């Protein structure tokens, strides 16, 4: 008994597989054209460029109540939404990776908010220059990977009850 | 004069009558019409025994075909074919096993005995009581603001269910229909409204 | 795995159905003769002669348990078909657990074909018990119908088993 | 002489990952004679499609093309759609029933089996491995495999419910010939989906 059906749980999670191969797919972009590979090495600038991150503080919680986790999670891919816009491409050779990522991200949140809706459940960093936009991009995309690995379990989890 | 090639040929395995009832549309009038369906293996490529023809009533669109003639875990080949003196026509044949075409929805009530709680309970359809079903249950306060909130994949039969958090109104409404579980078939329709009063 | 998902999933569901078939016919035999309970009637199985299908200890060959499901199957459409209708009042429950019985074997029997997993040696009916009179078609329909239920509540068991829902 | 353009049909669709487009096609029925256009016509919606949400841009057939197709710009994956063929001439036009998917609902190319001369250093064995066709490797799926030895109308032997990626497979027990005829197919899992194609038969040789 879950207040959501087991058909949006299943697509959700594929949708997180198939981003997080997405961001993979950036983040070997970036270490492959700009020898940035280790993001570790950009924490301080996680608070110098103002990288917002994304709680699912509400989401180790809920069963058959659970629009709180749903909103965490929609607020959450919809700022990596915002952060990735921000970025502006980072540069040609990564404008389409970048783009494939953003578009697969942007169309998750709106998903997840349509559902919502159906249910009944119903700004931006600068990144000033070509190496803030791709130090930029390798926060971002490590941001994004540690909220959706943080997501796929509490999908999981929710799928699994 | 020749008669159209009837349409939308749809068939229903009725537990209740026990037979499988099909229905087409006779197109532009003009007659006979039977029901024609042949034993078959999936796909309905193999050609197997020929069930014997159900003619439809006089001005009845529909036949049916009684439990007797028919295999039941397998597929099957069915049309209707029209027939007057200046031609016959024939409808596309349908390939169907019976067992995977009509619920009715299951038996919710109030659990025969905290704030905003109720407790439920419910069985299935009785006929369908072997068919393993996923069930949904839809509730609401009756407000002037209609807004259904559900509850997904619960069993085909309930013991005694507590629904809680039922405060934003003196009355709800509750309704729930049900699915084979893992293999084709239709949703049943709504069980009919349930006004219910959560503890207050 | 050997088998398709979805045909254990019809076959648990054909259980299920043909023990509600059974459960009628025993409640009719009972509503009908007061023949309600066949703890009483089991030494007359013996005079009946009353086979009891052997699951041989199938709880796993698929080729060979699955053919253990149709023949216990086979046997029991078998014996029902013996009780030549049981009595006219009898005859509709009974031929609807005949004819669910009849399917299962066939299909089970189909399937296995499509695998390559029957039986070399094909099933032939045996040697049907003899239900003479009036009340030895009634003990015969109320004892066949228990033997028939605990088989369906063993296959139950192995076929719930693969089939992992 | 011309006639109006009849109701378009049979309208299917499926959604190729490689072009990431959803390609749509259908059959216009009988010959016009006059210059008839065709529009795949469509708009977001939600399940059963009765929900008219944003309209999706036209796609005009190109001439002699009974298909069209959809950027994957223009969809909303994972959210159902409403899809229709409109055809119109100087003497009227017809439209088809409307098709209610979600893209991602409907194009798999088979897995990728391999053989491997992994060796026991026992006879009758086969060590196999296969990954899913790259393309869909973020979609769960469970895969089929059919052997069979090169025989006497030999029949195929299937494995069923098979995981989409396997390092090392070991078949063993091959007895009946030298070699045998691998094949595997795979399907999403657990959700709407095709069945693939069958790879391309692998002829292998068992043990001994």
């Amino acid at each position: 008994a879950s207040s959501l059906p087991q058909s949006f749980l299943l697509k959700c999670l594929e949708q997180v597989r198939k981003i997080q191969g997405d961001g993979a797919a950036l983040q070997e972009k970036l270490c492959a054209t700009y020898k940035l590979c280790h993001p570790e090495e950009l924490v301080l600038l996680g608070h110098s460029l103002g990288i917002p991150w994304a709680p699912l503080s509400s989401c180790p919680s809920q069963a058959l109540q659970l629009a709180g986790c749903l909103s965490q999670l929609h607020s959450g891919l919809f700022l990596y939404q915002g952060l990735l816009q921000a970025l502006e491409g980072i540069s040609p050779e990564l404008g389409p990776t970048l783009d494939t990522l953003q578009l697969d991200v942007a169309d998750f949140a709106t998903t997840i908010w349509q559902q919502m809706e159906e249910l009944g459940m119903a700004a931006m960093p600068a990144f000033a220059s070509a190496f803030q936009r791709r130090a930029g991009g390798v926060l971002v995309a490590s941001h994004l990977q540690s909220f959706l690995e943080v997501s796929y379990r509490v999908l999981r989890h929710l799928a699994q009850p | 004069y020749p008669p159209a090639s009837p349409s939308n040929l749809s068939c229903l395995m009725h537990l209740t009558t026990n037979s499988l009832v099909c229905q087409w549309e006779p197109g532009p009038e003009t007659t006979s019409f039977i029901l024609k369906s042949f034993r078959s293996r999936a796909d309905c490529q193999y050609q197997g025994d020929t069930i014997p023809d159900c003619v439809a009533k006089k001005r009845q669109n529909n036949c049916s075909i009684p439990r007797k003639n028919l295999l039941l875990y397998q597929y099957m080949a069915i049309w209707v074919q029209a027939e007057n003196m200046l031609g016959s026509s024939e409808s596309p044949k349908l390939c169907l096993d019976p067992m995977d075409v009509k619920l009715e929805p299951p038996m919710l009530q109030a659990l025969d005995i905290q704030p905003g709680c109720l407790w439920l309970s419910w069985k299935p359809w009785k006929p369908s009581e072997y068919m393993e079903q996923e069930c949904e249950l839809r509730y609401q306060p009756q407000l002037k603001g209609a807004n259904w909130t559900l509850v997904f994949h619960l069993p085909s039969s309930k013991d005694q269910f507590e629904l809680c958090g039922l405060h934003q109104a003196p009355v709800y409404t509750l309704q729930m229909r049900c699915i084979r579980s893992s293999l084709p078939g239709f949703w049943s329709p709504w069980s009919p409204g349930l006004q219910l009063r959560p503890t207050m």
